[PDB]
Protein backbone atom coordinates (compact mmCIF):
# COMPACT_ATOMS: atom_id res chain seq x y z
CA UNK A 1 0.00 0.00 0.00
CA UNK A 2 1.68 3.23 -1.11
CA UNK A 3 -0.09 5.35 1.50
CA UNK A 4 1.93 8.47 0.69
CA UNK A 5 1.10 8.24 -3.02
CA UNK A 6 -2.60 7.88 -2.16
CA UNK A 7 -2.52 10.89 0.17
CA UNK A 8 -0.62 12.96 -2.41
CA UNK A 9 -3.17 12.25 -5.15
CA UNK A 10 -6.09 12.99 -2.82
CA UNK A 11 -4.51 16.32 -1.84
CA UNK A 12 -3.53 17.18 -5.43
CA UNK A 13 -6.89 18.81 -6.13
CA UNK A 14 -6.50 21.42 -3.39
CA UNK A 15 -7.31 24.70 -5.09
CA UNK A 16 -9.16 23.18 -8.04
CA UNK A 17 -12.77 24.10 -8.70
CA UNK A 18 -14.88 22.11 -6.19
CA UNK A 19 -16.16 18.85 -7.66
CA UNK A 20 -12.97 17.67 -9.40
CA UNK A 21 -12.62 13.99 -8.62
CA UNK A 22 -9.77 11.86 -7.33
CA UNK A 23 -10.18 8.33 -8.67
CA UNK A 24 -7.98 5.91 -6.75
CA UNK A 25 -7.70 2.33 -7.95
CA UNK A 26 -10.03 -0.35 -6.64
CA UNK A 27 -7.04 -2.17 -5.11
CA UNK A 28 -5.88 0.97 -3.30
CA UNK A 29 -9.33 1.59 -1.79
CA UNK A 30 -9.61 -2.06 -0.72
CA UNK A 31 -6.23 -1.77 1.00
CA UNK A 32 -7.37 1.38 2.80
CA UNK A 33 -10.48 -0.44 4.04
CA UNK A 34 -8.68 -3.61 5.11
CA UNK A 35 -5.78 -1.89 6.87
CA UNK A 36 -7.92 0.73 8.61
CA UNK A 37 -10.33 -2.01 9.71
CA UNK A 38 -7.48 -3.88 11.45
CA UNK A 39 -6.43 -0.68 13.24
CA UNK A 40 -10.02 0.02 14.37
CA UNK A 41 -10.26 -3.49 15.83
CA UNK A 42 -6.91 -3.18 17.61
CA UNK A 43 -7.97 0.04 19.39
CA UNK A 44 -10.77 0.30 21.98
CA UNK A 45 -14.37 0.80 20.93
CA UNK A 46 -14.54 3.55 23.59
CA UNK A 47 -11.54 5.75 22.81
CA UNK A 48 -9.64 7.54 25.57
CA UNK A 49 -8.06 10.64 24.06
CA UNK A 50 -5.98 13.65 25.14
CA UNK A 51 -6.20 17.29 24.11
CA UNK A 52 -5.18 19.46 22.37
CA UNK A 53 -7.24 18.21 19.45
CA UNK A 54 -9.73 19.34 16.80
CA UNK A 55 -13.22 17.81 16.67
CA UNK A 56 -15.38 17.74 13.53
CA UNK A 57 -19.03 16.78 13.00
CA UNK A 58 -20.84 15.59 9.88
CA UNK A 59 -19.04 15.85 6.52
CA UNK A 60 -21.45 13.92 4.22
CA UNK A 61 -19.19 13.66 1.18
CA UNK A 62 -18.41 17.41 0.96
CA UNK A 63 -14.78 16.71 0.11
CA UNK A 64 -13.76 20.24 -0.71
CA UNK A 65 -15.10 21.41 2.64
CA UNK A 66 -13.08 18.66 4.35
CA UNK A 67 -10.02 20.09 2.61
CA UNK A 68 -10.96 23.56 3.88
CA UNK A 69 -11.31 22.20 7.43
CA UNK A 70 -7.78 20.82 7.21
CA UNK A 71 -6.59 24.11 5.72
CA UNK A 72 -8.06 25.98 8.72
CA UNK A 73 -7.09 23.45 11.38
CA UNK A 74 -3.82 22.06 10.05
CA UNK A 75 -3.35 18.94 7.92
CA UNK A 76 -2.62 15.75 9.91
CA UNK A 77 -0.41 15.35 11.87
CA UNK A 78 0.08 19.08 12.51
CA UNK A 79 -3.11 18.84 14.56
CA UNK A 80 -4.73 15.81 16.18
CA UNK A 81 -8.29 15.11 15.02
CA UNK A 82 -11.44 13.38 16.22
CA UNK A 83 -14.28 13.00 13.70
CA UNK A 84 -17.77 12.16 14.99
CA UNK A 85 -19.12 10.24 11.95
CA UNK A 86 -21.39 10.70 8.92
CA UNK A 87 -18.59 10.80 6.33
CA UNK A 88 -20.71 9.50 3.42
CA UNK A 89 -24.10 10.18 1.74
CA UNK A 90 -25.79 13.37 0.43
CA UNK A 91 -22.59 14.97 -0.89
CA UNK A 92 -21.09 14.41 -4.31
CA UNK A 93 -17.69 13.09 -3.15
CA UNK A 94 -18.22 10.56 -0.37
CA UNK A 95 -15.47 8.41 -1.89
CA UNK A 96 -12.71 11.04 -1.78
CA UNK A 97 -13.87 12.01 1.71
CA UNK A 98 -13.76 8.57 3.31
CA UNK A 99 -10.56 7.59 1.47
CA UNK A 100 -8.63 10.59 2.79
CA UNK A 101 -10.00 9.96 6.29
CA UNK A 102 -9.02 6.27 6.18
CA UNK A 103 -5.60 7.10 4.70
CA UNK A 104 -4.90 9.50 7.58
CA UNK A 105 -6.09 6.92 10.14
CA UNK A 106 -3.55 4.42 8.76
CA UNK A 107 -0.80 7.03 8.50
CA UNK A 108 -1.32 8.56 11.99
CA UNK A 109 -3.23 5.89 13.95
CA UNK A 110 -2.44 7.41 17.38
CA UNK A 111 -3.12 11.03 16.35
CA UNK A 112 -6.21 10.72 14.10
CA UNK A 113 -9.54 9.19 15.13
CA UNK A 114 -12.88 8.42 13.47
CA UNK A 115 -16.15 7.57 15.20
CA UNK A 116 -19.10 5.80 13.61
CA UNK A 117 -22.13 7.84 12.54
CA UNK A 118 -25.57 6.50 11.68
CA UNK A 119 -24.69 6.77 7.97
CA UNK A 120 -21.76 4.35 8.39
CA UNK A 121 -24.38 1.62 8.09
CA UNK A 122 -25.37 -0.26 4.95
CA UNK A 123 -29.13 0.04 5.57
CA UNK A 124 -28.77 3.83 5.53
CA UNK A 125 -26.11 4.50 2.92
CA UNK A 126 -27.79 2.04 0.52
CA UNK A 127 -30.51 4.65 0.03
CA UNK A 128 -28.86 7.99 0.88
CA UNK A 129 -26.18 8.06 -1.82
CA UNK A 130 -23.04 6.08 -0.94
CA UNK A 131 -24.17 2.82 -2.55
CA UNK A 132 -25.00 4.72 -5.74
CA UNK A 133 -21.60 6.45 -5.73
CA UNK A 134 -19.77 3.12 -5.29
CA UNK A 135 -21.79 1.41 -8.02
CA UNK A 136 -21.25 4.30 -10.44
CA UNK A 137 -17.52 4.84 -9.84
CA UNK A 138 -16.40 1.35 -8.75
CA UNK A 139 -18.57 -1.74 -8.10
CA UNK A 140 -20.83 -3.16 -5.42
CA UNK A 141 -18.08 -5.47 -4.15
CA UNK A 142 -16.22 -2.33 -3.02
CA UNK A 143 -19.34 -1.06 -1.24
CA UNK A 144 -19.44 -4.31 0.73
CA UNK A 145 -15.72 -3.84 1.53
CA UNK A 146 -16.57 -0.35 2.87
CA UNK A 147 -19.42 -1.84 4.91
CA UNK A 148 -17.08 -4.39 6.52
CA UNK A 149 -14.80 -1.50 7.49
CA UNK A 150 -17.64 0.71 8.82
CA UNK A 151 -18.84 -2.21 10.97
CA UNK A 152 -15.58 -1.96 12.96
CA UNK A 153 -15.51 1.80 13.69
CA UNK A 154 -15.39 2.83 17.38
CA UNK A 155 -18.55 4.27 18.84
CA UNK A 156 -17.57 6.90 21.43
CA UNK A 157 -14.63 8.83 22.85
CA UNK A 158 -13.79 10.51 26.14
CA UNK A 159 -11.28 13.38 25.96
CA UNK A 160 -9.19 13.81 29.14
CA UNK A 161 -11.91 12.16 31.28
CA UNK A 162 -14.10 15.28 30.82
CA UNK A 163 -15.64 15.43 27.31
CA UNK A 164 -17.89 12.53 26.22
CA UNK A 165 -18.09 12.33 22.40
CA UNK A 166 -20.41 10.31 20.18
CA UNK A 167 -22.32 10.85 16.96
CA UNK A 168 -25.93 10.95 18.11
CA UNK A 169 -26.39 11.23 21.84
CA UNK A 170 -27.39 9.63 25.13
CA UNK A 171 -29.31 6.41 25.71
CA UNK A 172 -31.80 5.33 28.38
CA UNK A 173 -29.71 2.13 28.46
CA UNK A 174 -26.38 3.88 29.16
CA UNK A 175 -25.68 3.27 32.85
CA UNK A 176 -21.94 2.51 32.78
CA UNK A 177 -19.14 3.21 30.30
CA UNK A 178 -18.39 -0.52 30.60
CA UNK A 179 -21.57 -1.18 28.60
CA UNK A 180 -19.96 0.59 25.63
CA UNK A 181 -16.67 -1.28 26.06
CA UNK A 182 -18.53 -4.62 25.99
CA UNK A 183 -19.95 -4.04 22.48
CA UNK A 184 -18.34 -6.52 20.09
CA UNK A 185 -17.18 -5.79 16.54
CA UNK A 186 -17.83 -6.21 13.70
CA UNK A 187 -21.43 -5.17 14.24
CA UNK A 188 -24.19 -3.53 12.28
CA UNK A 189 -26.22 -0.74 13.86
CA UNK A 190 -29.40 -2.18 15.43
CA UNK A 191 -32.72 -0.38 15.15
CA UNK A 192 -33.00 -0.13 18.94
CA UNK A 193 -30.82 -0.32 22.02
CA UNK A 194 -27.66 1.33 23.30
CA UNK A 195 -25.65 1.29 20.06
CA UNK A 196 -28.64 2.61 18.14
CA UNK A 197 -29.14 5.53 20.57
CA UNK A 198 -25.44 6.49 20.60
CA UNK A 199 -25.70 7.01 16.82
CA UNK A 200 -29.30 8.29 16.49
CA UNK A 201 -30.63 10.19 19.54
CA UNK A 202 -31.10 14.01 19.75
CA UNK A 203 -31.33 16.62 22.52
CA UNK A 204 -34.62 18.53 22.64
CA UNK A 205 -35.43 21.71 24.56
CA UNK A 206 -39.14 20.85 24.89
CA UNK A 207 -38.78 17.32 26.30
CA UNK A 208 -38.57 16.39 29.98
CA UNK A 209 -36.72 13.11 30.38
CA UNK A 210 -36.90 10.82 27.34
CA UNK A 211 -39.19 11.48 24.40
CA UNK A 212 -40.03 10.07 21.00
CA UNK A 213 -37.75 10.94 18.10
CA UNK A 214 -39.23 12.25 14.85
CA UNK A 215 -36.58 10.31 12.92
CA UNK A 216 -38.65 7.19 13.62
CA UNK A 217 -36.01 5.49 15.78
CA UNK A 218 -34.27 6.04 19.13
CA UNK A 219 -35.22 8.92 21.47
CA UNK A 220 -34.92 12.57 22.37
CA UNK A 221 -33.50 13.62 25.75
CA UNK A 222 -33.83 16.81 27.77
CA UNK A 223 -31.49 19.22 29.54
CA UNK A 224 -31.93 17.48 32.90
CA UNK A 225 -30.87 14.14 31.41
CA UNK A 226 -27.61 15.82 30.33
CA UNK A 227 -26.92 17.34 33.76
CA UNK A 228 -27.51 14.04 35.57
CA UNK A 229 -25.30 12.15 33.10
CA UNK A 230 -22.50 14.70 33.49
CA UNK A 231 -22.75 14.58 37.29
CA UNK A 232 -22.94 10.79 37.47
CA UNK A 233 -19.85 10.22 35.31
CA UNK A 234 -17.87 13.29 36.44
CA UNK A 235 -17.89 14.85 32.97
CA UNK A 236 -17.94 18.50 31.90
CA UNK A 237 -19.36 18.29 28.39
CA UNK A 238 -21.16 16.14 25.83
CA UNK A 239 -19.87 16.71 22.29
CA UNK A 240 -22.01 15.24 19.51
CA UNK A 241 -23.04 15.84 15.91
CA UNK A 242 -25.86 14.38 13.83
CA UNK A 243 -28.11 17.49 13.59
CA UNK A 244 -27.75 20.38 11.13
CA UNK A 245 -27.28 23.62 13.06
CA UNK A 246 -27.26 27.02 11.37
CA UNK A 247 -24.08 28.32 13.06
CA UNK A 248 -22.15 25.04 12.56
CA UNK A 249 -22.09 24.56 16.34
CA UNK A 250 -24.86 24.95 18.91
CA UNK A 251 -24.83 24.69 22.70
CA UNK A 252 -27.55 23.01 24.79
CA UNK A 253 -28.41 22.80 28.49
CA UNK A 254 -26.33 25.78 29.68
CA UNK A 255 -23.32 24.78 27.53
CA UNK A 256 -23.27 21.27 29.00
CA UNK A 257 -23.75 19.84 25.48
CA UNK A 258 -22.57 21.06 22.08
CA UNK A 259 -23.65 19.91 18.62
CA UNK A 260 -21.05 20.16 15.82
CA UNK A 261 -21.96 20.03 12.12
CA UNK A 262 -19.08 20.49 9.70
CA UNK A 263 -20.75 20.49 6.25
CA UNK A 264 -21.76 24.04 5.21
CA UNK A 265 -24.63 24.70 2.76
CA UNK A 266 -26.00 21.23 3.46
CA UNK A 267 -29.68 22.09 3.69
CA UNK A 268 -32.30 23.74 1.49
CA UNK A 269 -34.62 24.89 4.29
CA UNK A 270 -31.99 27.21 5.79
CA UNK A 271 -28.37 28.17 5.24
CA UNK A 272 -25.86 26.65 7.63
CA UNK A 273 -22.20 27.10 8.41
CA UNK A 274 -19.86 24.22 9.25
CA UNK A 275 -17.87 24.32 12.47
CA UNK A 276 -14.81 22.58 13.89
CA UNK A 277 -14.13 22.71 17.65
CA UNK A 278 -10.64 23.40 19.02
CA UNK A 279 -9.95 21.88 22.43
CA UNK A 280 -6.77 23.37 23.92
CA UNK A 281 -4.39 22.17 26.65
CA UNK A 282 -6.72 23.38 29.44
CA UNK A 283 -9.80 21.84 27.69
CA UNK A 284 -11.11 25.28 26.71
CA UNK A 285 -13.29 25.07 23.59
CA UNK A 286 -13.29 27.50 20.66
CA UNK A 287 -14.43 27.28 17.05
CA UNK A 288 -13.27 27.58 13.46
CA UNK A 289 -16.16 28.11 11.08
CA UNK A 290 -16.82 27.59 7.37
CA UNK A 291 -19.38 30.33 6.80
CA UNK A 292 -22.22 29.62 4.34
CA UNK A 293 -21.70 30.56 0.70
CA UNK B 1 -35.96 19.04 4.40
CA UNK B 2 -33.80 16.41 2.63
CA UNK B 3 -35.90 13.56 4.07
CA UNK B 4 -36.17 13.45 8.72
CA UNK B 5 -33.85 10.32 8.45
CA UNK B 6 -31.77 14.42 7.98
CA UNK B 7 -33.09 20.29 6.51
MN1 LIG C 1 -26.19 11.41 11.78
MN1 LIG D 1 -25.65 13.57 9.36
Amino acid sequence: LNLDSIIGRLLEVQGSRPGKNVQLTENEIRGLCLKSREIFLSQPILLELEAPLKICGDIHGQYYDLLRLFEYGGFPPESNYLFLGDYVDRGKQSLETICLLLAYKIKYPENFFLLRGNHECASINRIKGFYDECKRRYNIKLWKTFTDCFNCLPIAAIVDEKIFCCHGGLSPDLQSMEQIRRIMRPTDVPDQGLLCDLLWSDPDKDVQGWGENDRGVSFTFGAEVVAKFLHKHDLDLICRAHQVVEDGYEFFAKRQLVTLFSAPNYCGEFDNAGAMMSVDETLMCSFQILKPA
Amino acid sequence: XLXRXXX
